[PDB]
């Protein structure tokens, strides 16, 4: 096919979605006292979650401010 | 970009009232619309109306049969417009048109129909001017509504229906019986929207007097009051109440 | 809302981990006292109770609110958890089943657990405000 | 001062929100001059005065499900502010085609980047109507009203309806209509004043418009328009009273028709 | 479905593209190009565009995508407020209408450029083109409408001034400058015959049809 | 509004017409006359029923899962925990009443003399009237039949 | 603009009243159409009418089928326009349109229907005019909406559907022993969408006469009635009722 | 501008007239086409339909295969409209436009069709006009839907199908014994999505009388049953019933 | 009232109104990018 | 009658200052001398109002922190 | 005006929380809290 | 107006939360929460 920059879009933003998802489940069920599920594994997973995040945060804010340019200049 | 619409709306009174007039017993026949008008402002678009006055043929009068005609003439003539609010009136007052005291014509009408019946089926036992009656109904004409909600009563287990369920038994033997016992149902469930129409028959009372030939026989009287009975669609639930009599006329 | 709703479980579970640990704090105060009976409760069926159902907080009633100069009181309230019977060893002639080491034990783990709770809020909080900025 | 209040401080929001968008729509309060932070504050600052006796229970959903409640305060204030700006376009309008009259647009006749006439004489009126404007009453009708919508289109699931956009659309409209019903007398004696000089063509050929007539035009122009100056001062009366009918009349027509 | 993480980007970076690509998506290009060229007509701007026309060109187009709105809301915002549909079916239950407003508007042969310099292989049906190819179609097409507008516009202000012209050179007045003499006459023909109402509601008519 | 008394009428008109197109060649075209009265149920009617059908017998249940445990020690220590989720039959109905049926119907019928007609000769006409008056039990229709000369 | 529309409208209205001429009984025939206006703002969509007014011919009356004719000629001639909309009036009122009762006159077909067919049948066996019979029909008008969702018992593990099961069996030897099952099922399933029809019989009631030649001989009798039950498409379960009599007419 | 779209219809009639003109039994059509509009303010778009009124030649009927010509001719000079809503009169009354009693017609052209076959076959038997028979059917007008997601059985390990296993037997020798099995199994499957059709027969109710020679001999009698079975399309299942009876006629 | 229970709804507030306000910054300026075009 | 939640802010301050001052009046108390009042009962009470002030603070935080964002809006 | 709601035979109560709890030597305690509907006359 | 609910036997109950306890020297308590909801005339 094409590059499809919505499909891939949607599929990064999938990818954050469920691993925040993951992260929240593993949480979910430790506290619940659920066996298993250790706590270096809560912590560790939450923060790459974090920082997953923070990454498409950014992403975002550098193609909102490149649009916000694009979309001004005088023609 | 304003007058030409109220132009329209005057050149189309004239054409209605060309219509209206040529049927008959009219020669003349005016009327008059009433629409929302362009205030720019106005976005409701209230229900119209359209009053029409009517100077028929000199010794003639309109029969309620052509006022619903000529009723849904002008109804059918104007969009969005309900019959009920066009309004007409004769040469000289008595609305044709029945546009808070309907419901005693209602109830008349009826009490007419009730009465009728009775005269119609006893005609031919007693003669044409022999019997008399009157009829008094109880019309009830308050909006009722109605939601039910019967559910079916599931104590029954063998009726029960389980969506669901954990049951945790444990024992150890002096003794120690525990049973824990969890369950999540289905239910059976019935929903009526009854909304009772208004202006139903709650309550008759009907009076009968009969003419002699001397007196009737017992049967036959009886059998009038059965008959009678039956005429009224007598109910013993509506309260309803039935009494003949019987006794020279004058 | 949407908010708490997705707040709601962390919140749901610190606040029943606050509860226990008063429980456990209860169980340490009464450690001498003759015929105590030790009491605490299941944290993994209580909090699925309290996500089905609610709070459903049973026994509590607060004075009218007329007029100021009323002197508010409140009566005595209780959460609607079920105390449970804690199962002793070693009978100690006085009904007092106040094993300390248990009780201590279970303390501390309950405590570590309330601060991973309150971690996980402040987590998902500090995500929330990183989103809006 | 726990969301025992902090969700009752969801009280203060669409007030707010409403008396926002009006502030930053309405003509003399929507002034780039005026510093950010007073229009803010005097947003803040009214609604405080207007939040009490105002029963509004609504929820800021996460992927917000309400932002149509917040759409519905924001267009109610892009009516009311907005359609007030219709009586300075007239006057805009009016003493800029005076212009267009006397000599000082030939630039914008035949071709450009530059017009050079909107700071000449439509500036003179717009901002003598900006006074007449604000010499009432001008700068609270528009708050009075919006306390009036407060009271009529409060806080809804149907807040707008349709066939009533078109009110404010083709309502200027009456933009071109008063614009000219000012500008009417002036421009008639220019146009006398025109084809007099005109009509001097006849006589001679050479008399060259170019060298007579627009130093004619612009003195006949800058003397008339100072005796119909007072003019205005009634003519902004109407200017202002219809529009504001208008608003009241949807503000009053949306609650009924809702 | 999405976790709180990325709704509230999604919907954030959505009012950021909303001004200028969602406005020029359904309308107010139309709208806007005829204002300005209806002011080129009758001379000087005279209508303070960041002040009004804009405004009058924003609530034209509220009042034409009112349909599609009503639409967009039954299909959705019913729906997806807590329960049974959750931002998949959400979307393209939203999208149908605005899409078959574009397209019922997009000129024939626009979708068959942006389809032939895409590098699209067959488009089945009517609802098989994608958005890709429909934005600047519908661009192109509403550019083609608005300039159709604005001659027939332009028509009967030309006339006007071409005869005023005539009627001055040929009652001798040599060298006289039309121009002047011709724009009281254009106000009084846009507005004795009530301009501004016949319009808006032209336009209204001609962008669905 | 008035218009059920017009529909009422027209059906009860009809079946009298019915009951005299029976009965006429029976006695003759003039020898009987009939009269009905119909309650007419006006009110707007909607419905829901939602039946279940009972998974209490294991014979005829339907599970989507079983998580089964059982142990014992032998002081004889057993233990069984046990969890079921089921799945269950529906029936959903939406049956929503027409308006202006027949609740219920009364007709009186006379008929004329020949002399008054025998026993037999009168069941058998009484029963034709009931069966085209399409007589429901559960409606609580009634019927009478009369016998007498006319006038 | 807006005049060239109703302009339109008085063309199409001019065009009907000439064409409408040609027809045999008509004279004058006026009529007007009713499109209220192609919205921006309602969805609703309030439907356009027609009204028209003609005169008939003098020593003619029309008939109800030539009535349903004019009402189709003009609510096909203006599409938009439902035929219950054509309000026609006589040339002296007489409304020809009720503008709910399509019930009656339905239920009025099918007795006829089964009626005949009960004549048709039985005629040869008597003569032409020795028999008559009657029909009444209940009719079942109310809208049904359904939906069924059988499973498949799962109860005999021979028979049932596994996907996945966790199956944990110890024992120790002081007997201590464990056992601990998991199972996952897939289930055979039926979901029907019934949507019953609207106007069915729900229960007919069948009145047979027969005349005399003296009675008619009792097999005979016998084998009409078995006719009268199969033509009438006699069911037990539906509470269908029958009866037949042998009687000498007048 | 719409003007020319509207003499475009207004001349289109003139040659739509013409054409029905020339068939011989017609002298002229007054047509009008009805082109609502191209709205999209409704999903529907009500079809655009077409109305004629033709006047034959004098002493002429207009047979229905012609019926159908004419309007199919309509509906094909036409673009924008279907057949079926043409509308189609006489120069006086004279419905032949049919387009909910549909149901009533079709139901009668069925049992038409089975009695006409009945008749066919059993006149060489027994003679012209010695038989008469008459059908009753009971027709399902009701949408169906149905989804069957048949599974098939894997209780039995022989015929199993398994995706994964994961197996653990231990044993200590005091007999120490564990036995831990999970299996993820995976499981044929049927679905059919059965849209049953509308209009389909659920029961014939069949009655037949044959004329003497005197009567029929048995076998000769049942025999003309047991064909007349055949010929039904007789079905046990669906609950048809079928009477045949012998007698002289009249 | 709970202290964590206090602190949770301080947060909560302070988030909800975050956001109202940042949809709020976002709507002011696509309205003001519209009303600052050429016409 | 009304809330005036500013009011309420009062009543919190009033609060937090009316139970720190109870507590350095009992701390007075017991090191001038002043039978009855014990050790654990003032230290227990110091404890108290210590959280309730840093309560105060924290309020103080997030209620500036609140202020200087609405004050962000551009209108 | 105001009704006396003195006594419970005409007392109109909203809430009310009752505590008794006695041994038998004999402590005794006994808590009762109420929240009573009070009728009422607005003349103006 | 509100109607006098002393009596139970007359009263409506929205909840209840009942407490009942004895020991057998016997120590017993009783504990009862009750909401009532109100029968009341408002004229005006």
């Amino acid at each position: 096919s094409t590059v499809s920059f919505a499909g891939q879009l949607h599929a990064a933003l999938d990818r954050i979605s469920d691993r925040q998802a993951a992260a929240r489940v593993q949480a979910e069920k430790f506290t619940l006292g659920e066996p298993g599920i250790a706590l270096n594994d809560v912590m560790a997973d939450m923060q790459k979650a974090s920082v997953s995040m923070q990454m498409g945060i950014q992403v975002r804010n550098k193609l909102v401010a490149a649009y916000q340019e694009v979309m001004s200049m005088q023609v | 970009q304003f007058s030409e619409q109220v132009n329209y709306q005057r050149a189309l009174e004239g054409e209605l009232a060309r219509t209206i007039e040529t049927l008959g017993p009219v020669k003349s026949a005016r009327v008059h619309l009433a629409m929302p008008k362009p205030s720019l402002f106005v976005r409701e678009q209230k229900s119209p109306s359209a009053s029409v006055t009517v100077t028929l043929e000199p010794g003639r009068a309109l029969d309620e049969g052509q006022i619903s005609a000529v009723v849904h003439l002008v109804s059918s003539a104007v969009a969005g417009l309900p019959p009920g609010n066009v309004t007409l009136v004769d040469q000289s007052g008595h609305l044709l048109t029945q546009s808070n005291d309907a419901q005693l014509k209602f109830a008349n009408d009826v009490e007419s129909r009730i009465q009728r019946r009775i005269e119609a089926i006893l005609s031919p036992i007693v003669g044409n001017g022999n019997v008399h009656a009157q009829v008094t109904a109880q019309l009830d004409f308050a909006n009722k509504e109605q939601t039910e909600e019967h559910y079916s009563p599931n104590g029954d287990a063998s009726k029960a229906t389980l969506r669901s369920r954990q049951l945790n038994i444990s024992e150890q033997v002096p003794r120690s019986t525990q049973r824990n016992e969890t369950s999540n149902y289905e239910v059976d469930r019935t929903i009526r929207h009854t909304k009772m129409n208004v202006g139903d028959i709650e309550r008759l009372s009907v009076a009968v007097v009969v003419n002699y030939k001397l007196p009737l026989t017992a049967d036959q009287m009886k059998q009038i009051e059965d008959l009678t009975r039956e005429a009224m669609g007598f109910s013993d639930k509506r309260g309803d109440t039935l009494n003949v009599v019987n006794s020279p006329f004058s | 809302d949407r908010l708490d709703a997705a707040l709601r479980f962390q919140q749901e579970a610190l606040n029943l981990r606050a509860q226990r640990q008063e429980i456990l704090a209860a169980n340490i105060a009464n450690a001498d006292t003759p015929g105590y009976q030790a009491r605490d409760i299941d944290f993994a069926s209580e909090l699925k109770k309290v996500m089905v159902r609610g709070r459903e907080e049973t026994g509590g009633v607060a004075l009218t609110l007329t007029s100021s100069h009323h002197i508010p009181a409140q009566a005595v309230s209780s959460p609607a958890v079920d105390l449970l019977y804690r199962v002793p060893d070693q009978p100690s002639l006085d009904g007092n089943t106040v094993d300390m080491d248990r009780e201590r034990t279970q303390f501390a783990d309950n405590s570590l657990k309330y601060q991973m709770g309150l971690t996980v809020l402040g987590s998902q909080l500090k995500g929330m405000m990183n989103v809006l900025q | 001062t726990s969301e025992q209040w902090l969700y009752w401080l969801h009280l203060y929001f669409w007030p707010l929100l409403r008396v926002l968008a009006l502030i930053s729509t309405a003509p003399i309060l929507s002034e780039r001059a005026i510093p950010k932070r007073v229009k803010l504050g005097l947003g803040i600052m009214i609604t405080l005065v207007i939040a009490p006796s105002l029963p509004a229970n609504d929820t800021p959903l996460f992927s917000i499900a309400a932002l149509w409640l917040a759409m519905q305060q924001i267009l109610i204030g892009i009516a009311l502010g907005f359609t007030m700006q219709f009586a300075f376009a007239a006057v805009r309008t009016a003493g800029e085609f005076i212009g267009l009259q006397m000599g000082l647009s030939f630039a914008t006749f035949v071709d450009p980047g530059s017009h050079l006439n909107m700071p000449v004489l439509a500036r003179i009126m717009d901002m003598l109507a900006m006074l007449l404007f604000l010499t009432f009453n001008g700068h609270l009708w528009l708050i009075s009203l919006l306390v009036d919508t407060f009271h009529t289109l409060p806080i809804g699931s149907n807040p707008v309806n349709s066939n009533a956009f078109m009110a404010l659309a083709r309502a200027g409209g009456l933009i071109f209509l008063n614009g000219l019903m000012l500008a009417l007398p002036v421009i008639t004696l220019l146009l006398t004043l025109n084809l007099a000089l005109g009509l001097l063509n006849r006589m001679a050929p050479q008399l060259s418009i170019f060298v007579i007539g627009f130093p004619l035009t612009l003195t006949v122009g800058i003397m008339l328009m100072a005796a119909l100056m007072p003019l205005i001062a009634p003519f902004c009366e109407h200017l202002f009273s219809e529009i504001f009918n208008l608003l009241a009349d949807i503000v009053s027509e949306m609650p009924i028709n809702n | 479905s999405w976790s709180l993480s990325v709704q509230t980007l999604v919907f954030i970076t959505s009012l950021t593209f909303l001004p200028a690509i969602l406005l020029m998506m359904t309308s107010f290009t139309r709208i806007i190009i005829v204002f300005g060229l209806l002011r080129n007509a009758l001379g000087t701007p005279s209508a303070p565009p960041n002040q009004v026309l804009l405004g009058l060109a924003l609530f034209l187009t509220f009042f034409i995508m009112s349909p599609v709105i009503d639409k967009i809301y039954v299909d959705a915002y019913q729906p997806f407020s807590e329960q049974k549909i959750s931002m998949q079916e959400a979307l393209d239950k939203g999208a149908q209408p605005l899409r078959a407003f574009m397209l019922r508007q997009t000129r024939e042969a626009d979708l068959a450029l942006f389809a032939r310099l895409a590098n699209s292989g067959p488009l089945q049906g009517p609802e098989a083109v994608p958005m890709r190819i429909l934005l600047p179609a519908y661009v192109t097409s509403e550019l083609k409408t608005a300039f159709q507008i604005g001659f027939t516009i332009f028509i009967p202000f030309l006339i006007i001034d071409l005869v005023i012209a005539s009627v001055l050179m040929a009652l001798g007045m040599m060298m006289v400058p039309p121009a002047t003499i011709a724009l009281p006459f254009k106000l009084m023909l846009f507005v004795l015959v009530d301009g501004w109402q016949l319009l808006m509601g032209s336009l209204a008519q001609s962008f669905y049809s």
